[PDB]
């Protein structure tokens, strides 16, 4: 009964991430310092800070999805959007790795603008805005739940999972990931990185189109929008490689 | 070393930061006590809904 | 520090406010686990769990205050109050229906609750079981944990076969003294298992036991149906990995009624 059973546990997985969700709105709306060309710096620079300390790939999205809900709450200042960052790595961290990250070191990679004292006091201030609720549902959960049901080798399934946790990653600096819930991110993740990088024919166990068409339809999103959801994937791989 | 270590947005203003982090966390504990009418940091009053005993 | 309580509408809540070690790096790591485990809960709510209804931190240490969803009877209460001869036969089964659908709650989001008992199952006036004390006597303890083994997730519905029997007995099906001696109790129910299914590094070992024999199921829970008795030997299976799930008791023909 691995059918219906694997729906019973996606079915709790999509539920459960209808809670965790921001407002796309909240530029217009709540913030007036911050703007959507400031998120995707800060985005790029907590980025860097998790590809340097080797954190946990869940990390850095994780972190990313308290900075949205908390910017959906409350305004930040300009000043103050790098202190905002942090502390959600700061909590991230605590959730996913076995030895998070020293608030000092956290306090390091802002070049000292924040001290240890700031962003303690700011992740209570955090942690209680946001309900205590940081067992957020991740992309990383959903693409490790697609996996499971994909016939492909453990060697292909690998190279799959590199190649849709990077997309992930580059979708959390950009604001369709605002909108967009972790089943589409996870699932737009996967159809792109079965596609390879162009570099060779695609050569899978389950075909492409059986794969679209599944996860389309477990996810609840025509392919006409799972299509939509990789293109802007893949445009924001160009957009990446571009900008070096 | 690190190309990651650096300020986005120049300074901050220290103590502005530590006044609206008070400023906040107290608006945090007045939601609090007005959704249960229960003072959370001196955990004592009543005047509301509850009724509360040891 | 304490604890208090409040009823208003399912109409008890109560409050705690606990002090957390606050040190260099603010909140602990398993503070911050546990509480946001608890809130994953509360998009679902369930009925056969108790709901937290809000958690604030207030500042060394730092203080945080927890409100839940409380009963004020529990299920040893329940049982003790219970019709002199008993309990109704749709009354348990109705019981345990809403028991193993919160045990099931649980252990589908990760929650082992590990110490099941009377006092950690409440009833609400209206009937509705509700589960607490998770996430935050040996009598009821599963074979591997008096073993000292391998835990894992079906220690908890040892558990409920325990109880699940001490429904028609009213009182509990195995009492004994230490670690030691609870299994030779259970033991003298279920036989002495055989050394494949006895776990690897074990506190015990088979020979600390003398040989026995598996004695009728109705030799001791007799106020039971045919197939009750078919369900409780499933729960108290002593290898946890023959043990039954707590979706499949639901599945099984005792519980599929009304």
């Amino acid at each position: 009964d691995a059918n219906l059973l694997n729906d019973r546990v996606l079915r709790a997985m999509l539920k459960a991430e209808e809670t965790c969700a921001p407002s796309v709105s909240y530029f217009k709306c709540v913030q007036k310092e911050v703007l959507p060309s400031m998120r995707k710096i800060v985005a790029t620079w907590m980025l860097e800070v998790c590809e340097e300390q080797k954190c946990e790939e869940e990390v850095f999205p994780l972190a990313m999805n308290y900075l949205d809900r908390f910017l959906s709450l409350e305004p930040v200042k300009k000043s103050r959007l790098q202190l905002l960052g942090a502390t959600c790595m700061f909590v991230a961290s605590k959730m996913k790795e076995t030895i998070p990250l020293t608030a000092e070191k956290l306090c390091i990679y802002t070049d000292n603008s924040i001290r240890p004292e700031e962003l303690l006091q700011m992740e209570l201030l955090l942690v209680n805005k946001l309900k205590w609720n940081l067992a957020a549902m991740t992309p990383h959960d959903f693409i490790e739940h697609f996996l499971s049901k994909m016939p492909e080798a453990e060697e292909n399934k690998q190279i799959i999972r590199k190649h849709a946790q990077t997309f992930v990653a580059l979708c959390a600096t950009d604001v369709k990931f605002i909108s967009n819930p972790p089943s589409m991110v996870a699932a737009g993740s996967v159809v792109a990185a079965v596609q390879g990088l162009n570099l060779r024919s695609p050569n899978n166990f389950l075909s492409y189109y059986r794969l679209t068409r599944f996860l389309s339809r477990v996810i609840k999103c025509d392919p006409d929008c799972l299509r939509a959801c990789q293109e802007q994937i893949e445009a924001l791989l160009e957009s990446s490689l571009r900008q070096a | 070393g690190s190309k990651a270590c650096r300020r986005l947005f120049g300074p901050v203003d220290s103590e502005q930061l530590s006044r609206d982090c008070d400023a906040l966390m107290a608006g945090c504990i007045q939601e609090a006590r007005e959704r249960w009418n229960f003072d959370f940091v001196t955990e004592t009053p009543l005047e509301g809904d509850f009724a509360w005993e040891r | 520090g304490t604890v208090y309580k409040a009823r208003d509408p399912g109409h008890f809540v109560a409050l705690k406010s606990v002090r957390v070690p606050n040190g260099e790096e603010g909140l602990p790591i398993s503070t911050v686990r546990e509480v946001a485990l608890l809130r994953r809960l509360e998009a679902f709510e369930h009925p056969n769990v108790v709901r937290l209804m809000d958690v604030c931190a207030t500042s060394r240490e730092i203080k945080v205050t927890l409100v839940f969803e409380h009963v004020d009877q529990d299920l040893r209460t329940y049982l003790d109050k219970a019709p002199p001869p008993g309990l109704p036969a749709e009354t348990i089964k109705d019981l345990m229906r809403q028991f193993l659908r919160g045990l099931d709650f649980l252990h589908a989001n990760c929650i082992v609750h590990r110490d099941l008992k009377p006092e950690n199952i409440l009833v609400t006036s209206g009937g509705t079981v509700k589960l607490a004390d998770f996430g935050l006597t040996l009598w009821y303890r599963a074979p591997e944990v008096l073993l000292q083994s391998t835990y894992a997730t079906p220690v908890d519905m040892w558990s409920v076969g325990c109880i699940f029997a001490e429904m028609f007995r009213r009182k509990p099906l195995f009492c004994g003294n230490s670690e030691a001696d609870q299994l030779g109790k259970i033991f003298d129910l279920i036989g002495l298992p055989p050394e494949d299914d006895w776990p690897r590094d074990v506190s015990l070992p088979r020979g600390a036991f003398p040989p026995r024999g598996p004695r009728p199921v109705q030799s001791v829970v007799p106020e039971m149906e045919e197939s009750g008795a078919q369900l409780l030997l499933e729960m108290l299976t002593f290898n946890p990995h023959k043990r039954i799930s707590a979706f499949r008791a639901l599945q099984h023909s005792y519980l599929h009624k009304d």
